[PDB]
């Protein structure tokens, strides 16, 4: 599935109203579709999860709508707190993100990042994410990651998750050196890259899956800056 | 009947409480003064004529309610609470997002909207069973194509009334009671 979202970009001025759209290149069966907002230097805040359902913290403003292959995000009385880049994603048979839509204006659960930010090429990338208010092997959870480079966009990566063992799930660009271990000792998962090249340097995250929250990334991590340089 | 209506927590949707009310005096209109019902219909017989009866609780969405009547489509009227369509009693319903709607979002009710066959009048499915929506099995493991059978209402304060939770009493008439 392909998300093309519409506007690009979009400039406005607060107290009017913003109509942002997604359209995804086939029917999201699954009726998994999330809207999020990326204010400048943050990490990705969960607005929409389940097609419409809001989220946490997400005042009656957002609205979103659609379904099958048109998606569109109503926000209806603009603030300058608001200046952000709206995304958009599904999942069902893959697990794809939106382009991206930059608006210009005119919690129990904590996840912290640790890792160094410069690796040097052909060698191994590790990050870890510390897990605390949930368990790292919990039923109803999935632990992924995700990195955002200007390049692709915000680019799954993979994920891990306990059931009644533990179950991996990776992505075709990354699956030849790719590894997700979590530790259930210190309550964390970490993230390994086998061979690196300077087209990995992005920001990469860690956020939590919750099955019955529409599988929504609806808590994120600190993000921390990877650069691949000799 | 004010164990039904007044009950401190109601039920899910799939899991719809059933309370069988026998040997009581039935009192139809004490409830119908009270302004506090939003929704109220009876189909199968007049209500200002009715002075075993069974009492199903539970608690939807805000655009569910039209769903719980005889000959209703959607997502809880085929997967969760479908009603006959010779129906003999009434549907009470009134909001309660005073009540079910915590500050940080309230996901402790649940839906189904992943079955793969119409459920039947007065039919309850508990059945956590991974749902299966592409061609290769799951073998009760949830992944890629393999969801997970039920999904939380998000029920908060500062959502539209269309998406606030309503406590809905349906009332089945099926001489012990009078």
């Amino acid at each position: 599935i392909v998300l093309t979202q519409s506007p690009g970009t979009l400039s406005l001025s607060p107290g009017e109203r913003a109509t942002l759209s997604c359209r995804a290149s086939q029917s999201v069966s699954s009726t998994f579709l999330a809207w999020y907002q990326q204010k400048p230097g943050q990490a990705p805040r969960l607005l929409i999860y389940g097609a419409s359902y809001m989220a946490t913290g997400i005042p009656d403003r957002f609205s979103g709508s659609g379904s099958g292959t048109d998606f569109t995000l109503t926000i209806s009385r603009l603030e300058p707190e608001d200046f952000a880049v709206y995304y958009c994603q599904q999942y069902g048979s893959s697990l794809t993100f939106g382009g991206g839509t930059k608006l210009e204006i005119k919690s129990q659960v904590q996840l912290q990042q640790s890792g160094p930010g410069l690796v040097k090429p052909s060698q191994t990338l590790s990050l870890t994410c510390s897990i605390s208010g949930d368990s790292v092997s919990s039923n109803s959870a999935a632990w992924n990651w995700i990195r955002q480079s200007p390049s692709r966009g915000l680019e799954w990566l993979g994920r891990t998750y306990y059931r009644s063992k533990w179950y991996n799930d990776y992505a075709g660009t990354v699956k030849s050196r790719i590894a997700i271990n979590p530790d259930t000792s210190k309550n964390q998962f970490s993230l390994h890259l086998n061979s690196v090249t300077p087209e990995d340097t992005a920001v990469y995250f860690c956020a939590r899956v919750i099955s019955v929250a529409g599988y929504a990334f609806d808590i994120w991590g600190q993000g921390t800056m990877v650069t691949v340089s000799s | 009947f004010g164990e039904v209506f007044n009950a401190t927590r109601f039920a899910s949707v799939y899991a719809w409480n059933r309370k069988r009310i026998s040997n009581c005096v039935a009192d139809y209109s004490v409830l119908y003064n009270s302004a506090s019902f939003s929704t109220f219909k009876c189909y199968g017989v007049s209500p200002t004529k009715l002075n075993n009866v069974y009492a199903d609780s539970f608690v939807i969405r805000g655009d569910e309610v039209r769903q719980i009547a005889p000959g209703q489509t959607g997502k809880i009227a085929d997967y969760n609470y479908k009603l006959p369509d010779d129906f003999t009693g009434c549907v009470i319903a009134w909001n309660s997002n005073n009540l079910d709607s915590k500050v940080g979002g309230n996901y402790n009710y649940l839906y189904r909207l992943f079955r793969k066959s119409n459920l039947k009048p007065f039919e309850r499915d508990i059945s956590t069973e991974i749902y299966q929506a592409g061609s290769t099995p799951c073998n009760g493991v949830e992944g890629f194509n393999c969801y997970f059978p039920l999904q939380s209402y998000g029920f908060q304060p500062t959502n539209g009334v269309g998406y606030q939770p309503y406590r809905v009493v349906v009332l089945s008439f099926e001489a012990t009671v009078c």
